[PDB]
């Protein structure tokens, strides 16, 4: 299984920015409370108006994540020094389109354009990890590591904005995106560890754990409310996920029977083959009408699961003449999560560089 | 073991 075909995966669209008019708030504010000529702070406006432009227009690779981080950090210093917050002096509308709508949301609230720019943070991170082929360990490795910052990005989105600003920001949904990044991620990391041909009982409880992330993405998937709201895209998504459940759990038996193969337990062995090639069946059934990219994985593992488990029912037959354990004989394998939302902390001064406007008293 | 260079490998 070193070399299976890489599944595809789920990406988030970024959201779009609309208009932030910081500037007059906050010459206004400079006048007023600080006492200073406002036309004093017209290089630290452009500064930030500029890091603005470039985070909302971001471009899309890794360098992209520094600009995101680095708006970020300073939005937070420009909040502690100049109050935008909601019916605060300074505040001004800021204008994002929601994502499921395509509607404008407008709130006069700096906090509000800080949830969209880690909302686009989580949303980037995603896209890189799914841009990549994962057949190289370079390729694999950044892959995890970009599904891991875009699980951290919607999880401090989720704990930190429980003010939904818009539906696409909401606790349910955020939710669904760090499940499906956590299954991803760990995704990545199994066809790691299959590359390496680590312990057989290992990989199995790492796509095990696969398995419980998309099955706790799922369960959200098929919520009626999180169903109406995503549309059409609930049903492309549950499409994927629903087949990948069936599909990891086949590669989780698959090496449970391989355990159970290093064991001497040559019936135990039959047993969790016939289940690895039942559940890679019902995944086939799940995948009509799928990419190639996704028939290739499944071709590729049916060839190993299928013989493997033809192999092992002739070698019970007539060499072992062991018992044949059912399916509800055998303990269900017990998910390792080995991946972690990465934390975000807006306020690194290495991400952010110098406070723009420090000379603000 | 295999466990703690996987979690390194992921971090």
């Amino acid at each position: 299984m070193e070399a299976v075909p890489r599944m595809p995966m789920i990406w988030l669209d970024l959201k779009e920015a609309g208009d932030f008019h910081f500037q007059p708030a906050v010459k206004k504010f400079v006048l007023k409370n600080y006492g200073e000529n406002p036309e004093a702070y017209n290089e630290e406006l452009k500064k930030l108006e500029l890091l603005r432009q470039n985070a909302v227009r971001v471009p899309r690779d890794f360098e992209g994540c520094s600009v995101l981080r680095k708006y970020l950090g300073q939005l937070h210093y420009l909040q502690s020094r100049v109050p935008m917050g909601s019916g605060q002096e300074a505040a001004v509308p800021v204008t994002w389109t929601e994502i499921f709508s395509g509607k404008s949301v407008a709130h006069e609230d700096i906090k509000y354009e800080q949830a969209c720019i880690l909302y686009n943070l989580g949303a980037l991170h995603s896209m890189l990890g799914a841009m990549d082929k994962r057949v190289s360990e370079e390729g694999m490795k950044v892959s995890c590591t970009h599904f891991q910052c875009a699980a951290g990005a919607f999880a401090y989105l989720r704990e930190h904005f429980p003010q939904a600003y818009s539906v696409d920001m909401s606790r349910q949904i955020l939710t669904l995106n760090v499940n499906l990044m956590l299954g991803q991620a760990q995704e990545c990391l199994l066809e790691k560890s299959m590359l390496d041909n680590r312990k057989s009982f290992l990989v199995a409880r790492i796509s095990a754990q696969v398995v419980d992330y998309y099955k706790e993405a799922c369960r959200a998937l098929e919520n009626p409310d999180t169903a109406s709201l995503l549309g059409r895209i609930q049903k492309d998504w549950k499409k994927l996920v629903q087949m990948k459940i069936y599909y990891f759990a086949a590669v989780a038996h698959l090496h449970m029977g391989k355990q159970a193969e290093e064991q001497q337990k040559f019936g135990e062995r039959v047993a969790y083959f016939q289940s690895a090639l039942d559940k890679l069946n019902e995944a086939i059934k799940l995948a009509k009408g799928q990419p190639d990219t996704v028939q290739d994985a499944l071709r590729f593992t049916m060839d190993v699961i299928g013989g493997k488990y033809n192999s092992a029912k002739k070698d019970n037959d007539f060499i072992y003449h062991e018992a044949v354990p059912a399916l509800d004989t055998l303990q269900p394998v017990k998910g390792a999560p080995l991946v972690k939302p990465l934390p975000v902390n807006p306020t690194d001064p290495a991400v952010t560089g110098p406070d723009i406007f420090a000379k603000l008293v | 073991d295999d466990i703690k260079q996987l979690a390194a490998w992921a971090t």
